[PDB]
């Protein structure tokens, strides 16, 4: 513990109406935008702009923190006003330095080059836009936005090139002609300046080498899909026990572990895949390095890498077989396995729940008090194991049809949403 | 600006125009400071008075006298000049609990006879006062309620009655009042 | 200890001195 | 709108006018008797204002005046039991008591002057027409 | 072969939406959606011909 | 490093996407594309020449694109048309022609001075207003008003337009004049009086004046005061017929009536049931009018004001306790109906778990109130009901007034005119009364407080008084019987 004064955005005293969280939302992610494209001064992707280190400094402390809080090394106790407080300066202490640290490796080892004042101006401007998007993180999320403001960030992202895999304008010249990058824009121009349309649909329609309308259409089709299996939840009559009268419902919802273990197992593949790649790299040949993968064109070939190796098309599909049996049920099993262990983690258990329920007094309509523990194990546990399994299925359904972007990324940016208007929905509200 | 009198030391207000609270809180301290005069002891105490409640006391006994004579015009005086006298005559730091309730005694008796009498708006604002004071029993409504029929109130008669029946709903008169101001109003309206 | 305006105007006004850094780079690069 | 300047100016009239000793405790008890009823009327005004306060229908600086207002009030209480203490030695431990009558028995002193103002408002209200001894001639 | 026949009987439990609910679903995700990609979409493209003019 | 389109050949195609995607779903979507209320032809007819002049005082994008896209159609089939070669789809002339600094200096003003200029606009102008649609100095002033406010004086309606012309939302829009003019304004309205020059300042203050007083209103309940609140309501009915507040008013609200007849010759007609006991030509001889081409407009506006009238009224205790009222929206004219031929179907309720979940939603659905018959009234309003509820051991408000909008005034139609009150000859029995007919309205008013927890007898009293007119409204006292 230790005393400080740092910057830091207050909290109202009322709650906020609706349209002054919309256009703070608003305003904020314009800045935010507006603020990734302006390139730095001293030099001579977010690479090389105002951007450079973006919020994964400040994910990485926030998911430092939570594992250091979840571990039982801090001795987190709710019961006092004060030990919050110290984590969060905490948080931000440590963020600020994490950041300088960085900031620093980059400018001595990064390719703006060795040759002090372009360095000092180097350094300034990269402090100062890590600090900015901080304040613009903490002023979203003390109330006056509709949520967090990483999970917008990403949203954004992914909306952004969902769209730009679309329409985009940059033309590919290469012998033939001018080519659209753009799917729509692609369409109608092949239409009206082609006159051949006999052909021109059907070469508007497949190009191998650019993205499509086919794809699009998929990408609707997906987006609907998902839109439409997000409102499947399990519903059971609750009641209330120190005051009567009161009865409720208690939803429990299908995507209960709200997109988690795809991105874990997203991430352990792709490092499992680098690792890999690196130790091929540096070793040509040897046993265990030639059995584990044998790198090819890089994709690898006859081994456990290119086992789990995503399928593209249903060329590959039908290509192996065994790749992908074994592939789709590897990935199903480790996102089901990752549910459950999520929900064992993150004190979103049954027992957690049957405890709330004791503390609230909240009791079923028509069963007694000393079972709500027996009846959660039969309802928990399968839901977020199903949960779990239905996303894999989603993301190598996605994966294998070839949409514009991958699922997990879809999946993430219509939960976000949803959560959003969900919380609208329920305050009530324009 | 404002004059010190000479030989009175009682503060007045020389200005033209002045707005109420300064008038207020003038007369307040010419009360008070004609109060400190009298009273000689440097150490006061909020013990109350003796002679002063004598001859209160003598006032109120002597104008009760006259209802055993049957008379009903020298009473109401009479009671009248005690209430000012116990009203004027002593001092604000005198004690609370003891002002109070001789005071409300006094204008209770004050309240029957003026209301036997015949005068009625004086009565029923002294009603209100004596309401407004913290004094809620149906020894009270019911004479508000009747005052407010006798000069023609009907609205409030009907919420007034409600009011003492929502606390003593066990009365006998109030149920009386209650459907003669009913059939008042509906003759009102209807 | 600051509000929701400060944070917009510091924003702005960094975004647009990197702007006018640039701008002058240029222009003197160009001119001279 | 108070009586608490109107002290200091009867202070400095007989800084040289010569006024007699009992018209300064005289308005001193007042002082402290207005004092008294506005730290009693704070304290009971406090729940409702801060409960519309939450409401959200009574604005943000308001709060902040109420809460300034609050020991504002204590602060001039006090400076006014320090002058009477100044001003009479060993009279501070009857001067609260003293007080604390004053203000309830001229609140209802004031209470009962209202009628005979009162009572024209309803004659006028209700288009009376009163004869002398208080009868209705309708 | 069980875990299958569990899931299916805890679908048949849900609460499936119905369209009237549907349509408002999808009308606010998507408007909220295309809202964020059509705000992101104009902001990449605007600032390609400036940061040409003045880099 | 892009190559920006030098021959026109490639951004007609982007800009005829952008606008086809954008005509499209418009066009699509152009393609796609109860309560009798009586007073809407008579409130136009009456109204004065000057607050009509008032009132009146204070797609294309479809074809355009289409021309747009005709132009961009006819000029893109009108033209002659290894390594990659990345290109842009702009124009070359937009950075590389004359106009090159143009474009930079549009950018940096747009986000210099357009943008933090206005957000701070209008971030100044929705942080000051308060939750309720009024100033935060017009709250402030009500609120140190009422605070040190002696309960000696009497509320009148002289005191709550001395407290209203103190507002600050009329220094704005006049900022030359001061808080004495607009009393002098308001009363002049009131009683029925000309301004002479500052008419359309009148009129703004009095069309402002509605908020204001629900505000009032608002703040005066919150405090658990009544008399101010009780005085609002009446001032606000005061305001909107534009009479003044009298012993005889009910009368006084008609529309074409002298005052200097009527006050003299009768005295004891005081409401209107006192005026239809009398025969039909009588009412036009005690009124003096003496036109019966106008006598038929007086009575037509005579006989439709609501009054209300009580069936049955009890507490019930769900969750959270709600009091449940069953009102009976009648006309002056007809006479009284025993309660008990109330079939009693109508007054129960229907015990479903859609309604149990949401009581209210059933309230809900009722249809809406008429527009009122304001003359004088600048604007044009719907009727409105304001019930409060008090308190009956010590007298104070306990929660703020709910304001109830949907009543279903049906019961005034006039098909139903035979049941008329000077008939007298038992007009229930009939061939034209049937009881299946008469709507019998519902009001549900949640009680605002948990219940008491201990074990007797515990009373209210529910006010509903109107904000329009000047007709009959409910006094009752309730009990509710805790028991556990």
């Amino acid at each position: 513990p230790f005393e400080s004064f740092l910057p830091e955005v207050i909290a109202p005293e009322r709650k906020v109406p609706y349209n002054q969280k919309l256009i703070w939302t608003g305003v904020s992610l314009l800045i935010f935008l507006i603020l990734g494209q302006i390139p730095l001064y001293g030099i001579v992707s977010n690479r090389g702009t105002l951007l450079e280190l973006g919020v994964s400094p400040i994910i990485t402390s926030s998911m430092i923190f939570q594992f250091l809080q979840g571990t039982q090394l801090l001795q987190i106790r709710p019961e006092s006003k004060q030990d919050r407080e110290l984590f969060q300066i905490a948080q931000k202490v440590c963020a600020i330095i994490l950041i300088l640290g960085q900031a620093l490796v980059v400018v001595m080892t990064g390719n703006y080059g060795a040759p002090l004042p372009i360095c000092l101006l180097l350094i300034f401007q990269l402090m100062f836009a890590s600090l900015i998007v901080m304040l613009l993180d903490e002023l979203l999320s003390k109330g006056y936005g509709l949520g967090s403001g990483i999970s917008l960030f990403t949203a954004t992202n992914i909306a952004e090139q969902i769209f730009w895999r679309a329409f985009a304008p940059t033309t590919v010249n290469s012998g033939r002609g001018k080519e659209f990058e753009g799917a729509v824009i692609a369409f109608f121009h092949l239409l009206a300046v082609r006159k051949d349309k006999k052909r021109a649909l059907v070469e508007a329609f497949y190009r191998t080498n650019l993205p499509n309308m086919f794809q699009v259409l998929m990408t609707v089709a997906i987006f609907l899909f998902v839109l439409y299996l997000q409102g499947f939840r399990y519903e059971l009559p609750i009641r209330s026990t120190k005051v009567r009268g009161q009865i409720g419902i208690y939803p429990i919802k299908l995507f209960y572990t709200s997109n988690t273990p795809i991105m874990l197992q997203s991430a352990l593949t792709s490092n499992i895949f680098l690792i890999s790649q690196i130790l091929f790299q540096k070793y040509p040949t040897n046993p265990l390095i030639r059995l584990i993968g044998v790198w090819g064109i890089q994709m690898a070939l006859s081994g456990l890498a290119y086992y789990i190796q995503p399928l593209m098309s249903l060329s590959e599909a039908l290509l192996d077989p065994i790749k992908t049996i074994v592939y789709i049920t590897f990935v199903l099993g480790s996102c089901a396995v990752f549910s459950k262990t999520w929900i064992e983690i993150s004190g979103t258990s049954p027992r957690d729940i049957a405890k709330q329920f004791k503390d609230q007094g909240m009791v079923i309509n028509g069963k007694r008090e000393t079972s709500i523990y027996r009846e959660l194990k039969k309802i928990i546990p399968t839901a977020a194991a199903f949960g779990g399994a239905t996303i894999g299925a989603l993301s190598v359904g996605s994966d294998l049809l070839g949409t514009l972007g991958s699922g997990a990324s879809i999946l993430m940016a219509t939960t976000t949403i949803y959560g959003y208007y969900e919380a609208a929905a329920k305050e009530g509200g324009f | 600006t404002l004059e010190y009198n000479a030989n009175s030391k009682l503060i007045t207000a020389s200005d033209a125009v002045v707005a109420l609270s300064t008038e207020t809180n003038i007369d307040q301290i010419n009360v008070l400071t004609t109060s400190l005069i009298g009273e000689t002891n440097p150490n006061f105490t909020p013990q109350p008075n003796e002679a002063l409640s004598k001859m209160i006391k003598g006032l109120f006994e002597s104008g009760m006298k006259n209802l055993q004579q049957k008379k009903l015009n020298e009473a109401l005086k009479n009671v009248s000049l005690a209430i000012e006298m116990a009203q004027r005559k002593r001092a604000p730091w005198e004690a609370f609990a003891i002002q109070l309730p001789e005071l409300h005694f006094m204008l209770r008796s004050k309240i029957d006879l003026c209301l036997i009498l015949g005068k009625h708006l004086e009565a029923l604002q002294d009603l209100d006062f004596l309401l407004g004071t913290g004094l809620i029993q149906p020894d009270v409504f019911v004479r508000k309620a009747d005052c407010l029929l006798k000069l023609r109130q009907w609205e409030e008669a009907r919420a007034t009655c409600e009011r003492g029946l929502a606390l003593a709903p066990e009365d006998m008169k109030l149920r009386a009042l209650l459907i003669e101001t009913a059939r008042n109003l509906a003759e009102y309206n209807g | 200890r600051v509000d929701p305006l400060v944070v917009l105007f510091l924003a702005v006004g960094f975004i647009f001195s990197v702007v006018a850094l640039h701008v002058i780079s240029k222009v003197a690069g160009k001119l001279f | 709108n108070d009586a608490h300047d109107l002290y200091f100016q009867i202070k400095e009239m007989s800084e040289n006018e010569k006024i007699h000793e009992k018209v300064l405790k005289a308005a001193l008890l007042n002082r402290g008797a207005e004092s008294v009823r506005r730290s009693l009327k704070l304290k009971e005004l406090a729940p409702q204002i801060n409960l519309l306060y939450k409401n959200g229908s009574i604005g943000e600086d308001y709060w902040k005046r109420f809460e300034t207002e609050v020991k504002l009030i204590e602060l001039e209480f006090k400076d006014t039991l320090q002058e009477a203490e100044r001003l009479q030695p060993g009279w501070v431990q009857l001067f609260v008591m003293v007080c604390k009558e004053i203000c309830f028995n001229q609140a209802l002193s004031r209470r009962y002057q209202s009628i005979l103002k009162r009572k024209e408002v309803c004659i006028k209200e209700w288009e009376l027409k009163i004869n002398n001894d208080g009868r209705l001639v309708n | 072969v069980e875990f299958v026949r569990e899931g299916t009987q805890f679908l048949a439990k849900c609460k499936k939406p119905d369209l009237k609910e549907y349509t408002k679903i999808v009308k606010a995700v998507g408007i909220g959606f295309i809202a964020v990609g059509i705000i992101g979409y104009a902001i990449k493209l605007i600032h390609i011909p400036i940061r040409y003019v003045i880099v | 490093n892009y190559e920006y389109d030098e021959a026109s050949e490639t951004w007609p195609s982007f800009i005829l996407t952008g606008l086809l995607m954008v005509v499209g779903p418009m066009t699509l979507l152009q393609i796609y594309q109860f309560n009798e209320e009586v007073f809407k032809n008579l409130n136009e007819e009456y109204t004065s020449d000057e607050i009509k002049q008032f009132r009146r005082k204070f797609n294309i994008i479809i074809i355009v694109g289409w021309i747009l896209v005709a132009i961009l159609l006819q000029r893109i089939n009108s033209n002659d048309a290894q390594s990659t070669s990345h290109g842009i789809a702009l124009p070359r002339f937009l950075v590389d022609g004359s106009a090159s600094p143009l474009l930079v200096v549009c950018y940096v003003a747009l986000l210099g001075l357009i943008l933090p200029y206005f957000v701070s606009r209008w971030w100044a102008r929705t942080q000051s207003y308060t939750k309720k649609g009024i100033h935060n100095v017009t709250a402030s002033n009500f609120v140190s008003n009422l605070v040190n406010y002696k309960p000696s004086e009497i509320v009148t309606t002289d005191l709550i337009l001395h407290w209203l012309s103190f507002a600050h939302e009329f220094k704005q829009f006049f900022p030359d004049l001061q808080p004495t003019d607009f009393e002098k304004l308001l009363q002049d309205h009131i009683n029925r009086r000309d301004s002479g020059k500052l008419n359309n300042a009148k009129f703004r203050i009095v069309a402002k004046c509605h908020s204001l007083l629900h505000g009032l209103l608002d703040i005066a309940c919150g405090f658990r005061n009544l008399d101010i609140a009780l005085g609002a309501i009446n001032t606000f009915k005061c305001i909107v017929q534009a009479v003044p507040l009298t012993p005889n008013c009910q009368i006084l609200q008609l529309p074409n009536v002298d005052k200097e007849h009527f006050i003299t010759k009768t005295g004891d007609i005081h409401t209107l049931g006192k005026l239809f006991t009398l025969e039909d030509a009588k009412i036009g001889e005690v009124l003096g009018i003496k036109d019966q081409a106008k006598l038929n407009e007086t009575l037509r506006v005579a006989s439709h004001i609501p009054n209300l009238k009580i069936i049955k009224a009890d507490f019930l205790v769900p969750g959270r306790p709600y009091i449940s009222l069953k009102v009976l929206v009648r006309s002056a004219k007809q006479p009284l109906i025993p309660t008990s031929l109330i079939p009693e179907e109508n007054l129960t309720e229907p015990q479903d778990s859609e309604s149990q979940r949401d009581p209210f939603a059933m309230m809900s659905k009722q249809p809406l109130v008429p527009y009122s018959f304001a003359p004088f009234f600048p604007t044009k309003r719907r009727g409105s009901w304001c019930c409060l509820v008090s308190s009956q051991k010590d007298g104070k408000i306990l929660q703020t007034p709910i304001i109830i909008e949907k009543l279903s005034y049906k019961n005034l139609n006039d098909d139903k005119d035979f049941f008329d009150k000077r008939i007298k000859m038992d007009l229930t029995k009939h061939e034209k009364f049937d009881i299946n007919d008469w709507e019998i309205g519902t009001i549900k008013i949640p009680l605002g407080q948990p219940a008491p927890e201990t074990v007797g007898d515990f009373f209210f009293r529910v006010i509903v008084k109107s904000t329009d007119y000047f007709t009959t409204d409910l006094d009752i006292t309730m009990n509710m019987k805790v028991r556990d």
